[PDB]
């Protein structure tokens, strides 16, 4: 079993598109009833839904915002139904330490919606958090909540898809750096794994690959919504091989302090078949997952640890002699004092394919480290003159003073500083 | 769930044009009754029949009555009406700002989810400067913890209705710079400027200014009024234009204004409108940008706007150097989207328009300006002329002395963050 | 994607005849409605609706204000049409040419793609003139390195309104020369000729002048936008024109000018019109090519034509042994084919043509031109008659001598390059 | 397999009508799919295509271009679906040292669809490059292409059918004699295989013997790709001899530079007198006894080996060519396609080597020192970085033809 949990009007948005595509692939009406054919379905749609009392079955979701707006539009949408309205919170009427506030406030009713959902689940495995940490609300609400999960779940895993603000652009929040660093200081001390975003290379990618000239939020939250998708379907698809989502970080994973991760995947949201993908072919698509082009996020860098999944027909022998050829070329390169993985999963079974082969990649680089480098600049250029403090004046946890801040600069330092010597043996 | 406040002559018209504009946007007759986003500003009682949180205030009754048997006489409440710098705010204001709050906390109580007040009134109306000052002082003394946001007629460099506009500017800054959270100033001369520039027309009217006033209220009150991909509230415009509690005093401007023979010959590119609104002539302050540093700013889009092409737009506007912000502030902007467009208000100044901005910004040429008043200032000290006319009201030279060199600090600490 | 300029009352009308002309073959209504190709010269808006990237300028608004109220009124963005040569390059032109920068940079800045300029304009009228010196010389020092085409109209020697011509045209020719790209001169007296002669017209009015010019314009720039099987840019024909930076004004030629009846007394060989072409009476300019060299020529051709039938003709015509190039120039032509034929206004005088042709052949009787121009130039300055006026407008005898001078130097490379 | 790599408004439609020739040869449908009757077809298809799950056939081709017009008009065409809007290439918005600036702007792009192509074949050959000589466009993108594939890919042929202006008639480009010399100088450098081509003679065939008097560039381009199509028949039909590009190729060239080439096509009968009409300088398609190097002749339909010896012999004693004094032909034979009709009783095509070619390059570097005695049109290469200090590639290049000229000529003498 496994929950979400859904923060800020990004995450609740992301999520709305995740149920959406996830209600799809497994042929579940928007009301949330299982269509007549799918009574067969072999996969095993108890990972995330269950059924209810009437027969209906629902998605594990969590929604938290201070704001009722986008919860309100949503339970308009065709797919409010979907969810159940006892698993959805409002606040009774943008900073971090607002949302730290907040958090505090209601810990109460969020535990108790949380262990609700827990209790029921006999197996869990984990909890995924999609939000962004721009946002004041998703910032420190999600800090406070990962905090407080840790110190109540200790043997539980805990994923994030965090929205880095973009660098392409001035940073669409004004003290967006103070919200991103204290929420990255939370998330390296508590978070288990993580999928960094940037909305700059999700637009990039939208704008060039898509040939869409306005796709923007709509077409983002396909994409991102397809890459977990992808994910949890080859977590939960049935096989003998990748049946624990602990079991495929851990791959990743040599230590708990580097656990971010990169990503990619073959965009294919538009139909668009003549100008989507002509042909696939399961070189061709490692090799441009590879390239910094596909991915969504904008001193020899080389990899830590790659994993790659596949679906349709796929020839082993194929896969490795590919392997091969890539070595061979020497495109890409691991840590020099270390020591990838790929693994094949199926499709939905009603959902129409146009094509045979496709994949998607999680990596962790470090050449992940630029984005640190760049918010510490950033909050160090912040603190030259002492501006826009005070807001946080105003809050009991920066009342007195702003140690904690620090504190989390220099927890950033270390993170990067490791990273970097991560390379040098 | 917000209220509003208006004062003086100046603040009672822009509030008609508000509200006017409001009940056109969600289709509401005069009475009050329609043929979620309404109750954000409105309310509805027992029956369907719809208010606002709307409380106006002036000495003079006429522009309360005339309103009161305006054309909208149907929709406020009877009571939501309420009928020299000194006399507004010490000899007269005292006496009834204690009913004017009555009536405040009368609606806040009704509401729940209050965030602040929106602050309507000028800089040169003898009464209506002393008014907000003390009614915006026992606000904050009763109810610090919310948001308080001046939408003002900061007085033009050239051209003055009155003659003791920088008495009226100089006492009401003093008093409320400390507790106004956030202000836009807006120069009617620029109205004119633009208006005669773009809307093609011969004599400005103040009817026709305060209706683009208000356009831009309601550009920036949109985010709230309906949904969007990418919301805001009041806590983010007082928090990410706030780079210190002194230096809150971002300009207004609004690109797209085009008559109805103009809106078509052109696609308003979106790209094209942002640098509008950056070009220095359709600021909406005469202070010229190019000499300050734009240290702050804020854009409100709505109607079909998109994060792609705002991305783009405001890319290619980075890419020209002519806009230089402080070297210690990197990352300024705090985008804003809606969905829903603006709606042409019947027989009116501007014309159909599907994508709208609303920028927002602090320079560095409102402290030229605050010189500009303050040299006014020292010419009206050195006659001290007409002084008479506040001395009686309990006020003294030393409240002048102290806020000049309040200004005077004010002026330093801007060419601080200057630098 | 190409930006048109027009200045003075040659430059206007050329303009609106040019610009009909294209409404006309794109099958746009007078009102820019369509009942790509066009993409070029006219962007497209949310509806069915172009506009025309054109931007005209003069002191006088007569002629604009006609235009306003012409039959193409509504088909231009309202703005874009902006209303002695020390008059119109000092003391005038130079109070608004901060306007005109302005709108010139809203329409640019929605270009993507932008190549070059086609500025329009004309010797005559000094006012014009000068504005078009100042004007160019901005884009030049604003726009880096972008193409700045000239259609401008050659006064003939003795067949004009000889009064301040000769000064007007020495200004004007400097400051050109300084940072110009290539100017393409046509004179009327070519013109009134051409159509006595050939077209058969007794009083040629001014507006069919501007029409038969404006076909000339149509099958130089609809070529360089309609796809073919021998295409063209504007870069290329900066670079395969202009031998050397001051030597660039090239001459202009078209063949197929026979009216309606006679138009069928003849099969349009293509060596016949190529002759034509190289007919020396059939040419726009006054000069005898013979005293002269072809330095490089350019062909467009649009309609029914075949690319070894023009191998074929030009060989046959220069073989003919009176054609004398000069003994470095052993590859001077460049060709170009459009499939879409050429178009014509109904009721023009003009008569359809399967065919048609349009040369840029550069000589050096040009030359002789800007010598007997020079000649008259100082003998007009011998008396200094008539100069007060240029004086008190911000030149002084200074100018005039440099401007000898550097047209002296130009005269020079004329007869180096003859060599 | 095989790359082909067309360029400039010359290269888009060589591609456009190459490709219309083969899928005309091979059946293919203009929108891929592929006909009824070719379903059990055995002609070998990998060579100029790679099928895809939807059946259909993508072209084994990349577009590039300065200017949309051209590709955007083909993108009209009923041929239109048949491409990969992936290869393509349009540059968002007339020069050689222009085009080889641009060429080191948009590297990137270019060699990620090169590459993207090119491992998704496993016996790829060599490159296959379509490009006029005159046009800025196509002579700097061509000689940038060349360079970083010979620095990328070492072990590829590259073949080039160039396209070079007209002479007697004054030629299509004024600034012509700069961007030839470079482009010469570049495939001198880099270049493998050439395949050297005029307008001039090409269309004074086309009018003299295909009775045509109104040959649009269509009817040219289509004469030049059914020589292109010819040419690689036999390595698309698989035979007994002659199976590879390698093999062409070997047996043709003596030495590394003096690589360069003419063609003809006679039924544009015996495979006496086809053979005999390939030999006369009429039927070279391109415009002191200067004598040949190699000759080689492709046949289609029957032929009888005995027709052969006996016919060469015949035409051996009559002595009719000239071969090297310090040197010791070929003629090959193939299959037609089970498509086109065999509206002729047998051909012939010819794909020689013949050293009276120098003489294009000494008229073009004639023209190329008269320019540069005078210093015409050098303003605007100036503003490029590549000729902003001085010119000395200009000097090279000029010196390096007069050295291949002088090769040459010796190879021309014991
Ligand atoms: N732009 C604009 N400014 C207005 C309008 N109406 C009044 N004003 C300005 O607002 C100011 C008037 O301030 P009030 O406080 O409204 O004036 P009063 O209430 O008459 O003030 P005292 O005379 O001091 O009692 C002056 O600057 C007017 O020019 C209006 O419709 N539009
Ligand atoms: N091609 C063309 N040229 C014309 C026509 N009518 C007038 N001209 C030329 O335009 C010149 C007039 O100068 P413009 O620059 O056109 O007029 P202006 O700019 O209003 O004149 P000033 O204010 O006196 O400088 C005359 O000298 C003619 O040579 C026309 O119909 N066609
Ligand atoms: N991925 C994604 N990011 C978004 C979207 N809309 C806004 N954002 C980004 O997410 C952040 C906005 O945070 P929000 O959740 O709106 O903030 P709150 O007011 O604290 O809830 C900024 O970085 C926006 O750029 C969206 O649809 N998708
Ligand atoms: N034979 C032939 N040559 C062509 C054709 N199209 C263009 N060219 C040649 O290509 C050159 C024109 O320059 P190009 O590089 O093609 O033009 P650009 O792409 O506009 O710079 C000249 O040599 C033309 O003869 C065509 O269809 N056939
Ligand atoms: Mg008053
Ligand atoms: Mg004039």
């Amino acid at each position: 079993e496994i929950i979400t949990l859904q923060l800020g009007q990004c995450g609740n948005q992301i999520g709305f598109e995740f149920w959406k595509q996830l209600c799809a692939e497994h042929g579940i009406s928007p009301e949330g009833i299982v269509e007549e054919f799918a009574t067969e379905g072999t996969d095993r749609k108890d990972v995330f839904f269950y059924q209810a009392d009437d027969e209906h079955y629902i998605p594990r979701a969590v929604l938290l915002d201070l704001e009722p707006r986008v919860i309100h539009s949503i339970l308009n949408s065709p797919y409010a139904k979907l969810y159940n309205p006892e698993n959805i919170y409002l606040s009774e009427h943008n900073n971090w330490a607002s949302g730290f506030s907040q958090g505090e406030k209601i810990h109460e009713d969020i535990f108790d919606i949380i262990d609700r959902e827990a209790d029921g689940s006999d197996s869990l495995e984990g909890f995924v958090l999609c939000h962004s940490i721009a946002g004041g609300t998703g910032s420190g609400l999600g800090s406070y909540l990962l905090e407080r999960l840790n110190d109540r779940y200790p043997k539980k895993l805990v994923q994030t898809y965090s929205v880095f603000p973009n660098q392409d652009e001035m940073s669409d929040v004004v003290v967006q750096p103070y919200n991103s660093l204290l929420t990255l200081k939370r998330l390296t001390q508590n978070a288990d794994c993580v999928v960094v975003l940037d909305n700059t290379a999700l637009n990039r990618i939208a704008t060039d690959r898509l040939h869409i000239q306005n796709p923007s939020f709509s077409q983002i939250n396909q994409l991102v919504s397809t890459i977990m998708s992808a994910s949890t379907t080859t977590l939960r698809y049935p096989g003998y091989m990748n049946n624990d989502l602990i079991g495929l970080i851990a791959s990743l994973i040599p230590t708990p302090r580097l656990h971010f991760l990169m990503t990619g995947y073959t965009p294919l949201t538009t139909d668009q078949s003549v100008a989507s993908v002509r042909k696939t072919t399961v070189l061709d698509v490692m090799r441009r997952l590879l390239q910094p082009k596909n991915v969504m996020v904008s001193t020899n860098h080389c990899y830590i640890a790659i994993l790659n999944i596949i679906q349709g027909e796929v020839d082993p022998t194929q896969v490795h002699k590919s392997l091969q050829r890539i070595r061979e070329r020497k495109l890409a390169n691991f840590i020099p004092w270390g020591p990838i993985q790929v693994a094949l999963s199926r499709k939905s079974p009603y959902l129409p394919s146009a094509h045979r082969v496709s994949g998607l990649m999680m990596a962790n680089h470090t050449s992940i480290s630029s984005l640190f480098e760049r918010t510490c600049r950033q909050y160090d250029k912040l603190r030259k003159r002492e501006a826009f403090l005070e807001q946080f004046r105003k809050e009991d946890m920066f009342k007195d003073n702003f140690d904690e801040m620090d504190t989390s600069r220099e927890i950033v330092q270390q993170l990067i500083d490791e990273y970097h010597a991560a390379t040098r043996p | 769930e917000c209220i509003s406040i208006h004062v003086g002559q100046a603040g009672v018209q822009i509030g008609n044009a508000c509200w006017e504009l409001y009940c056109l946007e969600h289709g509401i007759q005069p009475d009050g009754q329609m043929p979620d986003s309404f109750n954000t500003f409105f309310s509805e009682t027992g029956a369907g029949k719809h208010v606002p949180r709307a409380v106006f205030v002036d000495l003079e009754p006429t522009v309360i009555d005339e309103v009161r048997t305006g054309t909208y006489r149907q929709l406020f409440h009877p009571e939501q009406l309420i009928t020299n710098y000194a006399r507004g705010h010490y000899t007269i204001g005292k006496e009834i700002i204690d009913l004017v709050l009555d009536r405040i906390r009368k609606l806040a109580d009704q509401c729940t989810g209050l965030q602040g007040f929106l602050v309507f009134h000028s800089f040169g109306g003898g009464t209506g400067s002393g008014f907000t000052s003390l009614l915006m002082e026992r606000l904050s003394v009763d109810y610090g913890k919310k948001s308080k946001l001046e939408f003002s007629i900061y007085p033009a460099p050239q051209v003055s209705t009155a003659v003791v506009e920088p008495y009226n500017s100089i006492l009401t800054t003093h008093t409320t710079l400390e507790h106004s959270d956030c202000a836009f100033m807006v120069d009617n001369e620029a109205i004119y400027d633009i208006c005669r520039r773009n809307l093609d027309i011969e004599r400005p009217t103040y009817t026709n200014l305060n209706r683009l006033i208000s356009q831009i209220v309601s550009s920036i009150t949109a985010s709230l009024r309906f949904d969007g991909a990418l919301n805001v509230d009041l806590t983010d415009f007082q928090t990410n234009l706030v780079p210190y509690p002194r230096i809150h005093f971002p300009l207004a401007t609004y690109a797209p204004v085009i008559s109805a023979e103009k809106a078509y010959h052109e696609q308003l590119s979106v790209a094209e409108i942002t640098n509008a609104c950056f070009e220095p002539a359709n600021q909406m302050v005469k202070c010229d940008p190019r000499h300050g540093k734009y240290m702050a700013c804020c854009l409100l889009y709505r109607g079909d706007v998109v994060p792609k092409d705002v991305n783009a737009a405001i890319a290619t506007i980075k890419t020209k150097r002519s806009i230089q912000f402080v070297d210690w502030c990197p990352t300024g902007f705090k985008v804003g989207i809606n969905y829903q467009p603006p709606t042409v208000v019947p027989g009116g100044d501007l014309a159909k328009v599907q994508r709208a901005v609303c920028m927002l910004s602090n320079t560095t040429a409102i402290a030229e300006a605050w010189a500009r008043l303050d040299h006014k200032f020292d010419l009206m000290y050195a006659k001290r002329a007409f002084v008479h006319w506040y001395v009686g009201e309990g006020m003294e030279e030393g409240e002048f002395s102290e806020a000049r060199e309040d200004m005077a600090a004010l002026e330093k600490d801007y060419e601080e963050v200057g630098v």
